[PDB]
This record gives C-alpha cells, sequence and structure tokens, in this order.
C-alpha cells in the first residue's frame, strides 16, 4: 500500500482526489455542509449537458 | 404543430402581411399600410374639403 515515487502515485483523475489530504489537516474543519454544498452547487452548475439543454431550449425552441 | 417560437413568429407574420420576416419586418410592414391608410383617410377629408 505504499507509493516508491512521491505523490505523483495518486491518480488526479479520481472521483475523490480533490479530498485527499497531503500535509492541509486544518481544511478538514471546514467540510462543514455549507462548503461542501457550494462546491457541488458550482458542479452541477458547470455541469455540460444541462447547460446545452437550457441554451436548446431557451434559444432555439424558445426563440 | 411548431417546431420552435422562431417558426412560429415567422408564420404569424407570414399570415399577417405577405412577406416573411421577423417581428421587425412584421411592424414596418404594418406601419407602412398605416401611414397609406392615413393617407387615404385624408385623401377623404380633401375630397370633402374640396367639394365644399
Amino acid at each position: 500500500m505504499t507509493m516508491p515515487n512521491g505523490s505523483g502515485g495518486l491518480d488526479p483523475g479520481a472521483w475523490l482526489s480533490h479530498w485527499v489530504n497531503q500535509a492541509d489537516l486544518s481544511s478538514l474543519a471546514g467540510r462543514t455542509e455549507d462548503e461542501v454544498r457550494a462546491y457541488f452547487e458550482n458542479l452541477v452548475q458547470a455541469d455540460s449537458g444541462w447547460g446545452d439543454a437550457s441554451n436548446t431550449f431557451f434559444n432555439l425552441i424558445l426563440g | 404543430g411548431f417546431q420552435n417560437l422562431s417558426e412560429f413568429v415567422t408564420l404569424i407574420v407570414q399570415a399577417v402581411t405577405g412577406a416573411p420576416g421577423g417581428l421587425t419586418d412584421l411592424q414596418a410592414f404594418l406601419t407602412e399600410r398605416w401611414g397609406d391608410l392615413a393617407d387615404a383617410f385624408q385623401a377623404v377629408a380633401n375630397l370633402i374639403d374640396a367639394i365644399a
């Protein structure tokens, strides 16, 4: 379970790669409801398929 | 039966006026024909005044 290389053994594209702690343990207390909610609301707003559907609905279908 | 509001607007414009186009085209045609209609009504008034 050891990585002979350094931080390069981690996978940056993993699902929970943003939440793997290396030395920033002060951020653990910042994982409350509000901050996680804001992060995931930002992701959902940035979601691409829903945005394309919004463009199609409001620009094409609705003129 | 309309695919979208844009096509529906074009159909409305074609139904009200012969020339196809947008809402601006509809407004322009209606304004021009309103001016012509006002000119004709003033011509009727001028006929009344002239026969007077």
